């Protein structure tokens, strides 16, 4: 039994390099 | 779903599933024609209720409150 | 509310108790929030919670309510015996606290584990020794 | 004759009833109660030989909703809850005896624990591959569930066809004795005559035919877990078995022309706490959701004056040996080793 | 074991807090613990373990 | 023992200490005048002041116990004494009214008179004299006799000849023996006076 | 200048360990895994035994700095039993009393 779903396949956004990059300063 | 919810909330619970189901079957019993979900769902006995069981599944369970919540289903089922 | 109590201490093993004896009751004890048949499972810890009020004759007129902490299930019982029978002393005339102490209700007992020495089995216990 | 009443008919007991003993017959003892009884109680009438019963507020409660049901409204499911030795199911069994006089169905379940714990012979249903038997257990209960109910197995008659084998089956109109037969003959089918048994008892209960009473001790073992295992020791759902899963259907209230009465019980319950006793802690998220709405009962500790009476009722029996148990310090020595409890104080004056 | 709602909250947290994303079993966990720490050998312990 | 020697054996008796002051002899307030200043010894939780109290049973409680499992030897002594007492009562239900009246029902009773009837009124010592041991015929101290009743009891319930049999069915059995004159441990009870009757010429060994 | 030669010994072995840590834990890392394909983890494998055999942290052996006892050592102070005591029971090890309880 091999459990194999959409959503577990969907790589995680890298959110630290684009979306909130701006938040290493201050 | 509702079990990743962490936070009870009786709107489309399986408590209002069950009360609305024998409530229809009383007024069916009753020869009764009004089977509207609003005004079935909007009365003070039913918001006692609601009060109830969501105390209790938020809440600690205890004496008091398994007390309070047998007096609020004995007004819905008419049993005295 | 203006009830009148007494608190006092009691020590057995690792176990520490805590006893507030209040002097007019219904003759119920609290253990940590629970009734003392459920918290004291055992009959014989049961009978050591009687111990001090069956003496003095004074079953089912005070209300205890005792915290207790570390050690097993009959150190918990002797602490709490020794709490209540200290706190009860203050609603009893001298001649009965007198009466307790004879009793053995108002001595902390010294009885604690021994240790283990290197080159023993156990406290006392030595190893096989064998003559040839 | 302080802790006895000359009133054995439950139908007739009151508020200046409590804290009295009413005896139990022979007879009704054979038939109303082959199964159920805690296993002590059961010593006490041997040993006594007699069954007597204390009339405590709770079953008092419980037999007034009774007198005053509608059968036309869909069934009410009565819940006795309380503390571990309080006496939640000799309260029902009272209640049982009220029904039973009153020519009610009886459908009495003694234990819900024993059908998730402890079966040696589990077997694949063949009714449905995915669910599994318990011809043990099923059958032992169809030979208590008949003598109890043996005067309307002759009346009750199924309304379909069933199957039990290419050569054996059922036919329609036949009384519902038959099938209660063939799974004591058959063990085999004796799972799927207690699914057949409920199927046809709820269907035929909301015709009028009867008045079903619906007695699950321990029913919070129903929507719990189980200790069974399959042959790679997977842990087994409870809605895996179909003695199990029958019997969940009874408990929900879509059927009418009878009340459903339970007790639970932590005593062999399975993964739950010794000092868990409250409906919503045994019956866990699926127990309660099941179940409601419902209307609890509590069942405490012997008050005052039903602790004295129990007191006499073993003196009355000369049980209590013992020299300072009829004196008053006696008395109170046994009132705070037991804190009032029912079955503790039965079990310490078991050896006084 | 969980749900959608639980797995994907799960991984997201993981990319949050750096922790490893992808599905990955006991056995290559171990890669992480390798450079995660350093070498027995690398331990000032080990290498100044005598005058 | 961490207790000083000054501390002094608590006495658990609570009708000891209500008697009047009057009935008092001179020494019997001279000791009450003592303890005040004698430091005491905490009371232990075995014995309490509560009337159902039996100090027999207690004892022979401790000796049925194996690695300190009281909860387990104390559980095995009140089923005995439940299964005796229903044993008795299933014999006086079955009797008739005249049978009745002899029928004993308490189980302190039966258990108090069964160790007596056990108990051994002379005992053996082996003395060594010229190269030999000969089993020397002695009166026994009131503690010895009581302590080998219930040692003799025990010994017999735990027997490998009784077969997948409970220790309350095993010792409520043997007790109710006991209490009839019968059984083996009242056997070997006259076993033990045959032996010392049969040696009674060599009770002159003894040097005390 | 060691205490004898197995101290000696164990000082190489020391510092070979320490300057093929690195190279050793990226060869192992490549070993302790499911991911590479198993044709990747054989060369890996021989590789790493290609290393020399000092190299090893398994043949580190903890020794006495004082006396190069092999066993008996208390690892916080690195000294032997024998050498502890002695610098023990002299009150030169701050802190350190004999116990009794
Ligand atoms: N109404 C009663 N009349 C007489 N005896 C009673 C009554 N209720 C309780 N008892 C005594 O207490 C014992 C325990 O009662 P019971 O088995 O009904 O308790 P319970 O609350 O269902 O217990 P559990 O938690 O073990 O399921 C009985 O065997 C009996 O000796
Ligand atoms: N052996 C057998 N059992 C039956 C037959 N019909 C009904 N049953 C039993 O009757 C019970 C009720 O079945 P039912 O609720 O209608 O099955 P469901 O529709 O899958 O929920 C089941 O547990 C079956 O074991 C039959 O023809 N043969
Ligand atoms: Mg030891
Ligand atoms: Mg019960
Ligand atoms: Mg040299
Ligand atoms: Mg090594």
């Amino acid at each position: 039994l091999q459990s194999r779903k959409e959503y577990e396949q969907e790589l995680s956004d890298d959110l630290h390099v684009e979306r909130y990059r701006q938040f290493w300063t201050r | 779903t509702e079990a990743d919810m962490e936070e009870y909330i009786w709107e489309n619970s399986s408590s209002e599933r069950n009360i609305l189901e024998t409530l229809l079957q009383m007024k069916a019993a009753e020869k009764n024609m009004e089977i509207n979900k609003e005004e079935l769902l909007g009365t003070k006995e039913i918001e006692e209720y609601k009060k109830s069981v969501v105390s209790l599944k938020n809440e600690e369970e205890n004496e008091n409150s398994i007390s309070q919540y047998k007096e609020s289903v004995k007004r819905l089922l008419n049993v005295t | 509310q203006g009830m009148a109590f007494s608190k006092s201490e009691g020590k057995r093993k690792t176990a520490k108790a805590e006893a507030i004896v209040y002097k007019h009751g219904s003759g119920r004890i609290k253990v940590n929030g629970i009734d003392y048949q459920l918290y004291f499972p055992i009959t014989q810890d049961r009978e050591q919670l009687m111990f001090p009020f069956h003496f003095v004759d004074r079953l089912g007129k005070h209300d205890v309510t005792c915290t207790v902490s570390g050690g097993g299930r009959s150190a918990q019982a002797g602490a709490i015996r020794l709490a209540m029978a200290k706190a009860l002393c203050s609603f009893v005339t001298e001649d009965e606290v007198e009466w307790m102490r004879q009793a053995g209700l108002l001595t902390t007992d010294p009885r604690v584990r021994e240790r283990k020495k290197p080159g023993q089995e156990g406290a006392r216990r030595k190893f096989t020794w064998k003559k040839r | 004759a302080i802790s006895r009443t000359n009133e054995n008919d439950p139908a007739k007991h009151g508020d200046q009833h409590e804290g009295q003993h009413y005896n139990i017959s022979p007879q009704d003892l054979e038939t109303v109660f082959p199964h159920g009884l805690p296993p002590r109680f059961v010593m006490q009438v041997k040993t006594f030989s007699e069954a007597c019963l204390m009339v405590r507020k709770p079953a008092l409660e419980l037999l007034h909703y009774l007198k005053n049901t509608s059968f036309a409204y869909p069934a009410i499911r009565y819940l006795l809850y309380g503390e571990k030795g309080t006496g939640k199911t000799l309260s029902l069994c009272h209640v049982i005896h009220f029904c039973a006089k009153q020519d009610w169905l009886i459908l009495h379940i003694p234990d819900a624990h024993l059908w998730v714990k402890n079966c040696r012979d589990l077997l694949q249903s063949s009714y449905n591959k995915q669910r599994f038997d318990q011809p043990l257990e099923a059958s032992t209960w169809l030979k208590n569930f008949k003598t109890t109910n043996e005067r309307f197995l002759n009346q009750i008659k199924v309304q379909e066809k069933y199957v039990w084998n290419k050569r054996e089956s059922t036919e329609k109109g036949s009384p519902l004795g038959e099938v209660v037969e063939q799974g004591i003959t058959r063990v085999r089918n004796a799972t799927d005559a207690v699914g057949i048994v409920l199927k046809e008892l709820k269907r035929q209960s909301s015709l009028g035919m009867f008045h079903l009473l619906v007695a699950v001790d321990g029913i919070n073992a129903l929507w719990g877990r189980t200790t069974l295992k399959r042959e790679d020791k997977s842990p087994i759902a409870p809605e895996e078995l179909a003695l199990v899963h029958n019997l969940r259907k009874m408990m929900k209230n879509d059927w009418h022309g009878g009340a459903i009465v339970s007790a639970l019980s932590q005593t062999g319950s399975l993964f739950k706490p010794r000092k868990a006793y409250l409906p919503q802690e045994l019956l866990g998220k699926e127990g309660f959701d099941a179940l409601d709405p419902f209307i609890p009962i509590l069942v405490s500790n012997y008050n005052p004056k039903e602790f004295e009476s129990c007191i006499q009722y073993y003196l009355e029996n000369n049980w209590l040996q013992h020299e300072k148990a009829p004196t008053e310090e006696g008395k109170k020595e046994l009132l705070f080793l037991s804190n009032a409890n029912p079955s503790l104080l039965e079990r310490h004056c078991a050896y006084l | 074991s969980l749900s959608e709602y639980a797995f994907r909250m799960s991984r997201l947290s993981a990319r949050l807090f750096g922790e490893v994303t992808r599905p990955t079993n006991s056995k290559s966990m171990k890669v992480v613990k390798l450079f995660s720490e350093l070498p027995l050998a690398k331990k000032k312990e080990t290498y100044d373990w005598y005058p | 023992s961490r207790y000083s020697p000054e501390f002094k054996d608590p006495l658990i008796d609570k009708e000891y200490y209500r008697k009047p002051v009057e009935e008092l002899t001179e020494e019997e307030k001279y000791v009450r005048e003592l303890k005040k200043t004698q430091l005491i010894k905490a009371a232990p939780a075995g014995k309490t002041s509560s009337v159902f109290e039996d100090p027999v049973i207690s004892k022979f409680t401790n000796m049925m116990m194996i690695g300190g499992n009281k909860v387990l030897a104390r559980s095995l002594m009140i089923q005995t004494l439940e299964a005796v007492k229903r044993k008795q009562f299933e014999k006086y239900h079955a009797a008739s009214a005249e049978e009745q009246a002899t029928i004993e029902r308490n189980p302190y009773t039966i258990f108090h008179q069964a160790l007596k009837n056990c108990e051994p009124m002379i005992g053996l010592v082996p003395i060594l004299k010229g190269g030999r041991f000969y089993q020397v015929p002695v009166p026994l101290p009131d503690r010895r006799r009581r302590f080998l009743a219930m040692k003799w009891m025990i010994t017999e319930c735990r027997d490998k000849k009784h077969q997948r049999t409970l220790m309350p069915e095993k010792l409520s059995h043997k007790l109710l023996e006991a209490f009839h004159n019968q059984g083996p441990v009242i056997k070997r009870k006259h076993d033990l006076h045959k032996m010392a009757e049969a040696n009674r010429a060599l009770a002159h060994y003894r040097w005390w | 200048h060691y205490v004898d030669w197995r101290m000696w010994r164990d000082v190489k072995r020391r510092k070979m360990a320490y300057e093929y840590a690195d190279e050793r834990l990226r060869i192992n890392s490549l070993r302790k895994n499911t991911i590479l394909p198993k044709i990747l983890q054989d060369v890996a494998d021989e590789e790493i035994a290609a290393l020399p055999r000092d190299s090893c942290p398994v043949r580190i052996r903890n020794r006495c700095v004082m006396t190069s006892r092999p066993r008996g050592v208390k690892r916080r102070w690195r000294l032997s039993r024998i050498v502890f005591r002695h610098l023990a029971d002299h009150g030169q090890l701050s802190g350190i009393q004999r116990a009794t309880w």
